[PDB]
């Protein structure tokens, strides 16, 4: 909606003027840290958005697609004023959103949760290696950019496409935390862009991701009934903790 | 264009009232110090704290009433009554409460029968089935209720897709449509539920060896996800249904899959 | 297409007036080329880049766009030399190998796609040598329309048209010019950067003559496009190689 436009211009008050600790704003120096290291992910505290106001943290609960967004262009215009450049950089910088309790752990999840950002743990299971994805498309002409997508691509040219890597990572549960008498039930891990190549096989990883399902997708064969695919898409990761 | 009109459901409307009414009257056996008032108002209004969308009713007061003559049409027939039992208690609820997906669930039946005596006449009713779990399976939604459209462009219609296809919304559309067309998937609108799948085996103890024991699979739908442990015998609520997986449908393969509303770790 | 007619009238007086004081190192390398049947030639980048920055930026740019026509800009020179009147002569491989930055295979992530990168890695194995085409006739099953397709590189579907269809033509291969291929497969040198995970091996496929240039197990250095296809295994993920040209392995090697 329009009316979220105005949103930004209160959340962009809290990407750069926010203080903590006696001065010295701390996303400040996140934007200028990459900034210099140029690594393309600002990285946001849950903690701080949610100390200024519950308001959004309860939208980060409800609806995390659409807003997310509509925060990393506004990310990307703080880092426009406080360096006067990355239009040849990245054009995109999407936010890495640090720990979000929430904590449901593996085993225990529901509806609920679908289409609201939920953080996970457990240990990684060996991971497919780095396929770029279609993302954007563009060409000479010749219709215009198409975005596809996450993930159908329903309903190819390419000239100049803006490649990003996938990559598909299983999440086991952890071993030690299996309540006796169960089987450590595991779900699908989406990675993407810096968020690739972080994890390692046999360790245990923090993940942000929102949760998702589409698209039947495929069984209708072996279920007996319409039963979606349950995929969670990353957005951050880091070590146990 | 009018549709003219609906029919008849005859029956099941005299269960609807003879339902809402037990569920609303007393269903009180003990007085002085009870157990009395209600226990169902007070039931729902128990429920009205964590507001888990579930509910919890005994057979055995359930065939008091009319001596069991009501618990027929509940108990052969009952698949027919599904959508009366749930939406009916709806129309109790919205008289006396303040978004709704209702898990109904019967327990506690007369008697529990094994997968052996598992019947093609059972079907369509509640049967109590003990026996051990095997092979778990991780939780994944159900379409339940789906707007698939548009299908052809703006549409947007919202309804129904309740049984287990999915194919196909967009049929006899929008008004008016006349898709065809895409279906088209729209898993935003669409509520889900549970669910996770557990092959129940029978017990090894009756099981008369040789006999290599027959299991068969048992879906949970509801709050009574998660409930089930493997190797630990447990008892359901019956509603045995069929799966596809003999004639044809001509201008179809089919085996026993059981379902179960309700869930207890008795056995 | 005069703008093509504008790059190959670029490449040309590339060719023909480029001086290293003072042999002409290109058209020379070309005549000592199809004198010994070689029909190939390695352009140097930096004499390249010396001569024109231009051509390089767009080379740069949409690689497998241009390039072809840098090989038919070559072989229209060869045609002046090799031969004078008033057949058949292919259209030459270009090699270029050269200096610029060189790239580890770990740090290859999207993003350089489809632009050429140098590196650097040990051979695991060399697949057998298979045919893909350049010049191929074709007739339809109908009407028998005769269409000599000239295929090019860098897959590409049939023509359906002249009921008739869907895909009514058929390959000639009495009249067919084929080329060779060969698929290298090259893991990345075990100093780095291994760590403590087995190391990636990236797919390439090499072609005409720089086909058996090297046998499994040599260090070497590629150059070669990025590109990548698609060969069912969703949703996308469509999984890299990287097209060489050309090859040069390591000193010496012979």
């Amino acid at each position: 909606p329009n009316v979220s436009r105005t949103i930004a211009r209160e959340l962009k008050s809290f990407l750069l003027e926010y203080t903590d600790e006696t001065g010295r704003s701390v996303y400040g120096a996140r934007i200028r840290t990459l900034g210099e290291m140029n690594s393309e992910s600002l990285e946001v505290n849950y903690r701080h958005l949610a100390e200024s106001k519950a308001i959004l943290a309860l939208f980060l609960a409800k609806c995390p697609e659409e807003m997310l967004k509509i925060f990393d262009l506004v990310a990307m215009e703080a880092t426009e004023l406080h360096y006067p450049d990355y239009a040849r950089i990245h054009s995109e910088i999407h936010v890495r959103i640090s720990d979000f309790p929430t904590i449901y752990s593996l085993r225990e999840l529901r509806e609920s949760n679908l289409s609201s950002l939920v953080r996970v743990t457990g240990v990684v299971t060996r991971r497919t290696g780095v396929f770029p994805q279609l993302k954007y498309v563009k060409f000479n002409c010749l219709l215009g950019p198409f975005f596809q997508d996450s993930n159908e691509e329903i309903r190819v040219n390419g000239e100049k496409t803006v490649y990003r890597n996938y990559q598909r990572v299983t999440l086991q549960e952890a071993p030690g935390t299996v309540p006796p008498g169960r089987l450590p039930r595991h779900r699908e891990v989406i990675l993407l862009a810096d968020l690739v190549d972080v994890s390692k096989p046999g360790e245990e990883v923090e993940v942000t991701g929102i949760y998702k399902n589409n698209y039947d997708g495929n069984l209708n064969a072996k279920n007996g009934f319409p039963v979606f695919a349950t995929i969670i898409e990353a957005n951050s990761i880091k070590r146990r903790e | 264009l009018n549709h003219v009109k609906k029919v008849d459901d005859v029956t099941g409307e005299k269960v609807r009232e003879a339902f809402e009414q037990f569920l609303e009257d007393f269903s009180v056996q003990s007085t002085d110090t009870g157990e009395v008032e209600k226990v169902y108002r007070a039931q729902i209004e128990f429920m009205k704290i964590y507001d888990l969308n579930t509910i919890y009713i005994d057979y055995q007061h359930l065939s008091m009433r009319e001596n069991g003559a009501l618990a027929m049409a509940i108990s052969e027939q009952y698949y027919r009554f599904l959508p009366f039992l749930q939406k009916g208690l709806r129309r109790v609820v919205r008289k006396y409460a303040p978004e709704r997906v209702f898990q109904i669930s019967f327990f506690n039946l007369p008697t529990v029968h094994r997968i052996r005596d598992i019947r093609s006449e059972k079907i369509g009713s509640l049967l109590s089935i003990s026996g051990t779990v095997t092979r778990t399976s991780e939780v994944r939604p159900e379409l339940y209720k789906a707007s698939f459209t548009c299908d052809m462009c703006r549409a947007i219609v919202d309804n129904v897709e309740q049984s287990f296809k999915y194919t196909e919304p967009t049929f006899c559309p929008n008004p008016s449509c006349e898709n065809r067309a895409f279906w088209t998937l729209n898993v935003t609108r669409s509520r889900f539920l549970d669910w996770q799948k557990v092959r129940i085996q029978e017990n090894a103890n009756e099981i008369p060896t040789g006999s290599m024991p027959r299991t068969l699979d048992v879906i949970l739908r509801g709050d009574s996800v998660e409930r089930a442990k493997p190797g630990d015998r447990c008892k359901f609520t019956g509603v045995e249904i069929v799966v596809p997986d003999k004639p044809s449908s001509t201008l179809l393969t089919y085996k026993i899959s059981f379902l179960a509303c309700h869930v207890i770790s008795i056995g | 297409d005069d703008d093509n007619t504008e790059i190959i009238k670029s490449f040309k007086n590339f060719i023909l007036e480029f001086r290293l004081d003072s042999q002409f190192i290109y058209r020379d390398q070309l005549r000592n080329n199809i004198l010994v049947k070689n029909y190939s030639l390695t352009v140097n980048m930096e004499h390249l880049i010396g001569y024109n920055e231009d051509i390089y930026k767009k080379l740069s740019d949409e690689p497998s766009d241009i390039i072809p026509l840098f090989e038919t800009a070559i072989t229209q020179v060869a045609k002046r030399i090799s031969i004078l009147s008033r057949n058949s002569l292919p259209t030459f491989q270009l090699i270029l190998n050269s200096n610029a930055n060189q790239i580890p295979l770990r740090d290859l992530d999207s993003e350089h796609v489809s632009k050429i990168v140098r590196l650097s890695g040990i051979i695991i194995s060399t697949s057998v040598l298979s045919s893909r085409a350049t010049y191929l006739s074709i007739m339809c099953r109908n009407c028998r329309h005769t269409t000599s397709i000239t295929i090019n590189n860098f897959t590409v579907s049939l023509p359906r048209s002249c009921n008739c269809g869907p895909d009514p033509y058929i390959i000639i291969h009495e009249s067919s010019k084929f080329i060779d291929q060969q698929f290298l497969k090259l893991q990345e040198i075990p100093e780095l950067v291994p760590v403590g995970e087995m190391p990636r091996n990236l797919t390439m496929t090499c072609d005409r003559y720089l086909t058996n240039k090297v046998i499994p197990g040599t260090r070497v250095t590629i150059v070669g496009i990025y590109s990548i296809y698609n060969s069912k295994n969703g949703v996308a993920i469509r999984t890299p190689y990287i097209k060489i040209l050309g090859i040069q392995s390591d000193v010496e090697t012979s």
